[PDB]
């Protein structure tokens, strides 16, 4: 519930004996706030989403003019807070619109005005079902059913760079499998297998611009890039840890937390407050598989969430190294 | 040498309906309720071309044409439809002016799939006789048959169109001046709504599908029996 | 209604002349409008005809099915906020009978 709207009118330059007539929905259609947003409820320009700012809050709205002859025209309009996002509400209002166009030239609504009465209950179950949870399937014609999703609308993604790492945060086993794409679903097996060079000739046999775009998507929704994991250091080694050595650094790392070029301090010098905050390597043999390739759980997760839920580790963490 | 009909033969039937234009106008208007073929091989040219022979044979179905429908089928392996269209519509010309109706007629009766004519979807509409009231078959056809020339003398003229399959399995009547189709197999009997007019071969006889669906509307409200229209034709049968 | 035997008549007889935009093309009660003349880039106002260009032939009174496929995927949200059938039908069929009216076809 980030977003949270409160009020929802429609307005109608009325027959010269009425300026312009209001259905609200409830902040309130007061006076001084009507007198001087109304020269924006009158355009030239038709058919284009505008909102204005005012010291209370923020109309959303959109006008439409019809029947030329003594020439009709409305508009609805969605007034919401002063400053919260509402990005996330110009195309349901638009969308709106533009079902009031169909309704009005198929079976013309706002020519009778017991339907003008019944326009007002579609938008009291409108203001309690975008607030509750933010979608509406709304029938009021044997012709139409409006239908209305909130999108959250998400920035933008960073780029795909060939030689970094995705990570999971979220958990694959969430999901359904059988829904997917063929190639998220072709390269998703061999996602934990760290470089994507390998990963792409290993699996997936694909245009490398193709998973560059696979990864990017997966990257605007819900999976991590970081970088290469090839073992720069090896002196961290002589401290006591009971088994905690390879994802300790894929976390942190995926907290972005570091300057890149780890060395050899990064690792002992958080360390050891991985040590109070609580065979072989073989570790001379993973460096050629690196090209191109044709307790009782390890406690690397629970105790940086579990200290995650106080605040002063990442803190001291944020500030990096 | 005759036509075997493995060689894809393009075939199209034309059809002439006698018609009254009595009843015609006011049902449209605000007014609210010896062999059995003959082969014939034509030329197809009235120009001077001295380029191309132009034969195609003429199959009537009618040898008698009492007052009942009459069909001309075109069987063509042959020469430019477009001269064939002219010559069909010259000869609709000469058939309004100074006489009657000829119509193209789709040739495929009330035909499921996987026959030789026919659609995968066509639905051989039904309607229902509620009747509400020695040989039943025999004399029930009879009686309908009165029903059907019945809507004859209001409103739509009927023929029984005897077509050309050999034992002549079901019975068929061809609506005059409309795009109907009727066959008498529950009880009442089927429907089916021509599909080859489409608004050329026109006149103002015919036409405005509008026309069709109120004699679909008329139909089902005098065959389910309302007012009382089927119990007082009842009396009115039975005062003879 | 023309059969390609009449279509590879008129070819024969197109073999060595001239042509332009919006030319009415006739031959035996056959009849065809040109249209959409091009040399290898450009489309040219007139020209030649002579035997090694080739011509198609388009109609505008075309017999066509339109098969729509249901799912359970046309009561589903897409991005930018639709339901799947809401696009095909509106849209996409709002502006197939839009351009069937502007380029004056009959199917």
């Amino acid at each position: 519930s980030g977003c949270r709207i409160e009020c929802i009118f429609f307005s109608e330059f009325h027959p010269t004996l009425g300026p312009k007539i209001t259905y609200q929905v409830p902040l309130f259609d007061t006076v001084q706030v009507y007198i001087i947003t109304k020269p924006e409820l009158q355009n030239k320009l038709i058919t284009v989403t505008a909102m204005e700012k005012k010291l209370i809050g923020c109309p959303v709205c959109i006008e439409h003019k019809k029947y030329s002859r003594n020439a009709l025209l409305f508009n609805l309009g969605f007034v919401c807070d002063a400053q919260a996002k509402t990005c996330a509400l110009e195309p349901i209002v638009k969308k709106l619109a533009g079902y009031l166009t169909t309704l009005e030239l198929e079976s013309s609504f706002v020519s009778m005005e017991e339907s003008k009465q019944k326009l007002v209950p579609i938008m009291t179950i409108l203001l309690e079902e975008l607030n509750a949870s933010g979608r509406c399937t709304l029938p009021i014609d044997e012709s139409n059913t409006i239908h209305l999703k909130v999108i959250e609308q998400r920035p933008d993604p960073p780029v795909a760079q060939e030689y970094d790492v995705p990570v999971f945060t979220k958990d694959k086993e969430d999901f359904f499998n059988s829904q997917w794409d063929l190639t998220t679903q072709q390269i998703l097996p061999y996602i934990d297998g760290f470089r994507h060079i390998q990963k792409i000739s290993a699996e997936a046999d694909v245009e490398l611009n193709l998973v560059r775009i696979a990864i990017q998507n997966l990257l605007y929704y819900g999976v991590v890039t970081l970088v290469s994991i090839l073992q720069y250091s090896n002196v961290y080694c002589p401290t006591p840890k009971v088994q905690d050595l390879v994802d300790d650094k894929s976390l942190q790392e995926a907290c972005l937390s570091y300057v890149t070029k780890q060395g050899h301090k990064r690792a002992s010098l958080r360390d050891v407050f991985q040590l109070y905050c609580s065979q072989f390597g073989l570790m001379k043999n993973l460096i050629r598989r690196l090209q191109k390739y044709p307790y009782t759980g390890c406690h690397s997760y629970d105790e940086i969430c579990c200290k995650t839920g106080m605040s002063y580790h990442e803190l001291d963490e944020r500030l990096e190294n | 040498d005759d036509f075997a009909s493995f060689q894809r033969k393009w075939f199209e039937v034309a059809f002439v309906a006698e018609e009254l234009v009595h009843s015609e106008i006011p049902a449209f208007l605000l007014p609210w309720l010896v062999p059995e073929q003959r082969t014939v091989t034509l030329d197809v040219d009235v120009n001077n071309r001295t380029d191309r022979l132009e034969w195609c044979s003429c199959y009537y179905h009618g040898n008698f044409s009492l007052n009942a429908a009459f069909e001309i089928k075109l069987h063509w392996m042959a020469v430019t439809a477009a001269v064939l269209f002219e010559m069909v519509q010259g000869w609709h010309r000469k058939a309004t002016s100074c006489g009657f109706l000829l119509v193209p007629v789709l040739e495929g009766p009330f035909a499921l799939p996987s026959y030789l004519y026919g659609d995968p979807l066509r639905a051989q509409l039904f309607i229902p006789l509620n009747i509400s009231c020695e040989t039943y078959w025999d004399r029930m056809h009879l009686f309908q048959e009165a029903i059907a020339h019945r809507f004859g003398f209001v409103q739509d003229k009927y023929s029984a169109s005897a077509f050309n399959f050999p034992a002549e399995n079901k019975p068929q009547y061809i609506h005059v001046t409309g795009t109907v189709f009727l066959q008498l197999p529950r009880v009442g009997y089927n429907w089916a709504y021509n599909t080859m007019l489409t608004k050329t071969w026109r006149s103002s006889a015919t036409g405005d599908e509008k026309f069709a669906d109120r004699l679909l509307k008329d139909f089902t409200d005098f065959c389910i029996n309302r007012d009382n229209r089927l119990v007082t034709f009842w009396t009115s049968c039975l005062e003879k | 209604y023309i059969g390609r035997g009449d279509m590879w008549r008129l070819k024969k007889s197109l073999v060595s002349t001239c042509a332009y935009i919006t030319q009415k093309v006739e031959f035996a009660g056959i009849r065809a409008q040109a249209g959409e003349l091009w040399v290898k880039n450009e489309k040219v106002m007139c020209g030649y005809i002579s035997e090694d260009t080739r011509v198609v032939f388009r109609s505008t009174s075309a017999m066509v099915y339109i098969f729509i496929q249901m799912s359970c995927e046309m009561w589903d949200f897409d991005i930018y906020g639709d339901l799947y059938f809401e696009k095909a039908v509106n849209g996409f069929l709002a502006d197939l009978f839009t351009k069937w009216k502007e380029k004056n076809c009959s199917h």
